[PDB]
């Protein structure tokens, strides 16, 4: 049990780092889509999908 | 397309292509205008007789 708990904690740390990177990527994608819509190349549905993914 | 590039939200090749397209369209318009001017050299805006 001691060994299992140790390794579970380590795995949690790694997963947290991965999800942080994912969040950064999705945020930048949302920024790009919103800017493109403002400039007039896409529709509102794309912004809604980007917001859902974020 | 320019403002997206200003913020670095598109590739630079996309801006190069758009600018080159503008230049090429300008050149084609110049060709057409000079052709029309060449045709008008034979009339000089005089009556039919």
């Amino acid at each position: 049990n001691t060994a299992t708990a140790y390794f579970n904690v380590l795995n949690a740390i790694d997963v947290l780092s991965y999800t942080q990177a994912q969040k950064e990527a999705i945020y930048r994608q949302l920024d790009q889509t919103t800017q493109r819509f403002n400039v007039g190349l896409v529709a509102i549905t794309d912004v809604q999908n980007a917001r859902a993914q974020y | 397309r320019v403002p997206l590039g200003n913020a670095n939200l598109i590739g630079r090749e996309e801006l190069q292509h758009a600018r080159d397209a503008v230049t090429s369209a300008q050149a084609q318009l110049d060709v057409a205008i000079q052709q029309y001017n060449a045709n008008q050299a034979m009339i000089l805006g005089t009556k039919l007789e």
